[PDB]
């Protein structure tokens, strides 16, 4: 038994910066995997990020790769996406989800699924 | 209301999870987590009232009875040693409900 909320999304210039925080309310460990998740307007839903807790291990979108940062304080217990340079092609409603599940498939840029925990979602808006 | 990690020995590991009876459908996973990587060693999905499983691994060996499931890994080695997860998953009827339990960390040894 796990809940996460997001915050931070809002309205944002195309070029700007944002880091949305995910604030998960149960308790996470090594074994966990957590990661961000995209629905864009027309388009279903898309993978942007991951990170194995237990690891430093994270994977990126090709799109995203080198531009948004995926961050984790156990401390916290709150998972954050630091989004850098922003798109007219990256606005969208950017979902937290979170997993046990193996290694390779969680890095493996193919987890998707409608399993997991997942959060209420928050809605990132980015153009003109 | 979460699975229920157990250990036999003098070697196994076994999930039990009791369903709520609601549900028809219900998925076990064990995972474990050993050297930098956490792996599925094992699934079975459990039709309720068809007290029928589906193993999706030959290594483990499900169980079902008409309220409670069973999940089980025998003859564990040496290599085997690591964090053993149990995972619970309700499928149908809605909704959705995941228990992930705190794993288990297992030691073994071979004289």
């Amino acid at each position: 038994q796990v809940q996460l909320v997001e915050s931070g999304g809002g309205l944002v210039q195309p070029g700007g910066s944002l880091r949305l925080s995910c604030a998960a309310s149960g308790y996470i460990y090594s074994a966990y995997c957590m990661g961000w998740f995209r629905q864009a307007p027309g388009k279903g839903l898309e993978g942007v990020a991951a990170i194995y807790i237990g690891g430093g291990s994270t994977y990126y979108a090709d799109s995203v790769k080198g531009r948004f940062t995926i961050s984790r304080d156990n401390s916290k217990n709150t998972l954050y996406l630091q989004m850098n340079s922003l798109r007219a092609e990256d606005t969208a409603v950017y979902y937290c989800a979170a997993d046990v599940i193996p290694t390779e498939t969680c890095l493996g840029g193919s987890w998707s699924g409608p399993f997991g925990y997942w959060g209420q979602g928050t809605l990132v808006t980015v153009s003109s | 209301h979460v699975a229920q990690p157990a250990v036999v020995l003098a070697a196994s590991f076994v999930c039990e999870y009791a369903s709520p009876g609601k549900a028809t459908e219900v998925r076990v996973t064990v995972l474990r987590q050993a050297d930098s990587q956490v792996t599925e060693v094992c699934a079975a999905t459990y039709m309720m009232g068809n007290e029928l499983t589906f193993l999706d691994d030959s290594i483990c060996t499900g169980t079902s009875s008409g309220n409670q499931v069973n999940l089980t890994i025998q003859g564990l080695r040496a290599m085997d040693t690591g964090l053993y997860i149990c995972k619970v998953e309700l499928m149908y009827p809605p909704p959705y409900y995941l228990g992930i339990g705190n794993g288990t960390q297992i030691y073994v040894i071979d004289p």
